[PDB]
């Protein structure tokens, strides 16, 4: 759903400046976390894994 | 790998003390035939002992 929102407000962004850029496509990455909050995230899985 | 690592130990652990199990049982019946044979030897002695006192 962002980047069906980003792609057109994007649009809406740029209608009134009416230059002649056309989108092509909106192809999200990556949405990886902060990397000093990655360790936590993983022991999360590791702990159910303790847990069996 | 610690969760497939110990789930295998429990395995090996279960068949070494069911080995245990089976060689107490065994010295179990071993000690008591022991017993019972050194026991009637003590009894047939008494008898014995009993003569000679008694003859004396």
């Amino acid at each position: 759903v962002i980047r069906s929102d980003t792609q057109r407000e994007l649009e809406e962004t740029i209608r009134p400046y009416d230059m002649g850029i056309t989108l092509l496509d909106v192809n999200f990455q990556a949405a990886r976390p902060p990397e000093e909050v990655k360790a936590a995230f993983d022991d999360a899985i590791a702990a159910r894994e303790n847990e069996q | 790998y610690n969760r497939m690592r110990a789930e295998r130990e429990a395995v090996a652990r279960r068949h070494r003390s069911q080995g245990q199990e089976e060689a107490e049982k065994l010295r179990a019946t071993a000690d008591y035939e022991v017993t019972r044979t050194l026991a009637e030897a003590e009894r047939q002695g008494r008898i014995m002992r009993g003569e000679g006192d008694a003859e004396a």
